């Protein structure tokens, strides 16, 4: 087990960083697993309106924002690095021209040189978070294994 | 494309003209905002969205001081008479052109962007606002840098005129009037910014508006911060901030918030605030700042 | 234009259609035998036996600007179809598609190479005849399966 350092933490409307949010001071003290903090957050990559679970338009967060990832150059490639990034089994297709509906938000990623073996989409070389002339009509969208 | 930007035009008993830009600087173009009730001006040119017609008659100014309440006030400006040969006319482009504000927010410096257009306020669509317009939108309302834009009406739905401008902003423009904007939503999708001075620190229980108890506010309720590690590098950012200087000396529920400003912070929302675990103060023991007073005296090395 | 690329032959491989100065594979997707008679056809190899796809006939090198075929059959030109588009790629070179034609001709000898004459026409294997076959006919076959410049007529084993 792992002694518990801060608790009552209460975080206020403005700070993005846990250190700025004031709690009660620093104790070193037992704790037990039930007043211990368990949280499940949801991961940056997600695709939303698809028949199951990893099928759908790409959209990407970023400074508070949902946005989604324009289609240009949307090849598998692209899509084996998002499929990856989601936990669930290779790529399938890697559709294009808002194949599962309009993307809501701005447009973060577009023309994404990824080369099928990135962690995460975040790693592939390209114009990243705005800067884009994309529209919501040109959303990738990514197919992957059930 | 707005009443505080474009070609100046001028026109006396209904007679079209406009101004030549001889010695057109920054002074009279801020006479003619401050006449117009404009603001200030910002940068004599405009981006073109309609046409003006020619004229032959134009308007002369022989010098400004600036501090006129309008155009006709200069000294001995001379109307007609001339021709504006050699020069073209005085472009203007004032602040208001594009005038933004942050409502809905309950800290300071967040809210959802409406854009004032001149006179009447207006959202932005989440799809027409990139970090580069929000980075301006926090600059220009001395807000910092930009922590996260906030599309789908997080602060609410405002009522009004959604604007379908789309802001080019380059991201170092002081305002976002410079920046260029390409005109072409939904009140659900109307963005929303936040910036990073969040602090919302004041002065209270003091003789002079620049003297008293250091008192923050957060979780929506005011407190008082104590001194347990408020250093004078502290306070002197917060006179700073407050528009007092430089500070002197240091002397609801308690903050403990501890800020680690170097002393050259403009802001207590650029200083470094660790308020996590802070331990326990006591109640006698309270962070206070007695500020110089004088805005022109400066920090030094 | 449009050509056939390492199928073994004139009416069988990679379909190829040629535009802005290069040549493009299609996407496989909805690659049925009805997109495939349309191909065939505007060779001259007649019906389509099979219409392949997947990369079957090898990886084909080259952007892709052509997917999603419905083709009927009856028309004469593989770009009259419903076209998803001149450059809406969306696929990759492993879903390259490819056609078997009726005209596909492929010779082979069974028994390494020696053994009986047999050429596949029509979707069918069946021999050759050894009526009239000079050594000059013997010596074209032995060349074409690469493994001799000459051979010899033997008796049926
Ligand atoms: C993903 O691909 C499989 C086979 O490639 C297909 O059966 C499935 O319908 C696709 N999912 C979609 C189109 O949402
Ligand atoms: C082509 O189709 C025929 C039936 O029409 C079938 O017997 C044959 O196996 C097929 N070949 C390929 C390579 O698909
Ligand atoms: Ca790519
Ligand atoms: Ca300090
Ligand atoms: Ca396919
Ligand atoms: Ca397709
Ligand atoms: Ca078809």
């Amino acid at each position: 087990s792992i002694p518990m350092w801060v608790d009552n933490v209460q975080c206020p409307k403005g700070p993005d960083t846990l250190w700025q949010c004031p709690s009660s001071p620093w104790e070193k003290r037992l704790a037990s697993p039930s007043e211990e903090t368990w949280i499940t957050c949801d991961n940056k990559i997600r695709l939303q309106e698809g028949p199951t679970s990893c099928s759908g338009r790409v959209e990407i967060w970023h400074g508070g924002s949902w946005g989604t990832v324009c289609d240009d150059s949307w090849d598998l490639d692209d899509a084996q690095v998002v499929c990856q990034q989601l936990g669930c089994g290779p790529a399938l297709k890697a559709f294009k021209e808002a194949e599962f509906g309009q993307g809501t938000g701005p447009i973060w990623l577009n023309e994404v040189k990824c080369k099928g073996n990135e962690s995460s989409l975040w790693d592939c070389p390209a114009r990243r978070w705005g800067h884009s002339e994309c529209g919501h009509k040109e959303d990738a969208a990514v197919n992957c294994t059930d | 494309g707005s009443r505080c930007a474009g070609t100046v035009e001028v026109e006396i008993q209904r007679l079209l003209g406009k101004v030549c830009d001889r010695g057109w600087g920054l002074k009279e173009a801020d006479v003619v905002c401050r006449q117009l009730g404009c603001g200030s001006a910002l940068k004599t040119s405009y981006q073109v969205y309609s046409k003006i017609q020619a004229t032959n008659t134009w308007l002369f100014l022989s010098s400004c001081n600036g501090n006129e309440t309008s155009l006709w006030d200069c000294k001995n400006w001379q109307w007609g008479g001339l021709t504006c040969d050699h020069y073209e006319e005085a472009k203007i482009t004032c602040s208001a052109h594009r005038e933004p504000r942050l409502v809905g927010g309950d800290i300071p410096c967040s809210g959802r962007v409406e854009v004032k257009h001149g006179d009447t306020w207006g959202s932005i669509c989440d799809s027409d606002f990139s970090l580069e317009a929000a980075s301006v939108l926090c600059r220009e309302l001395q807000c910092g840098t930009v922590v996260s834009i906030l599309g789908g009406a997080h602060f609410g739905e405002g009522n009004g005129q959604i604007w379908a401008e789309e802001f080019q902003c380059e991201g170092h423009e002081s305002h976002l009037s410079l920046c260029p904007v390409a005109p072409r939503c939904s009140h659900s999708r109307d963005v929303g910014v936040v910036c990073s001075r969040y602090t919302e620190i004041r002065l209270v229980n003091g003789k002079t508006p620049c003297e008293g108890r250091v008192e923050l506010k957060t979780l929506g309720a005011w407190g008082s911060l104590c001194n347990s590690h408020w250093d004078i590098e502290d306070a002197h950012v917060l006179c700073q901030q407050l528009k007092c200087g430089v500070a002197l000396s240091t002397p609801g529920q308690i903050w403990r918030h501890m800020f680690h400003c170097t002393g050259t912070e403009q802001h207590m929302g650029d200083c470094p605030v660790t308020a996590l675990g802070a331990s326990l103060c006591p109640s006698e023991q309270v962070a206070s700042v007695i500020c110089s007073g004088n805005q022109s005296q400066t920090l030094s090395s | 234009q449009l050509r056939l690329v390492n199928g073994g032959g004139r009416c069988a491989g990679r379909v190829e259609i040629y535009h802005e100065g290069s040549w493009g594979t299609i996407c496989d997707d909805s690659w049925d035998l009805s997109d495939a008679h349309v191909v065939c056809r505007q060779l001259g190899c007649g019906e389509a036996i099979n219409a392949t796809g997947s990369a079957h006939f090898g990886e084909g090198t080259g952007p892709i600007w052509l997917d999603e075929m419905k083709c009927n059959g009856k028309e004469s030109r593989i770009w009259q179809c419903h076209s998803h588009g001149w450059g809406q790629q969306n696929c990759r070179h492993k879903e390259d598609a490819g056609v078997i034609c009726s005209e596909f001709m492929s010779l082979r000898l069974t028994s390494a190479c020696a053994g009986r004459l047999e050429v596949f026409y029509n979707g069918a294997w069946g021999t050759v005849g050894k009526s009239s076959m000079s050594e000059t006919t013997v010596g074209v076959v032995c060349r074409q399966l690469g493994c001799a410049d000459k051979g010899k007529i033997n008796p049926a084993s």
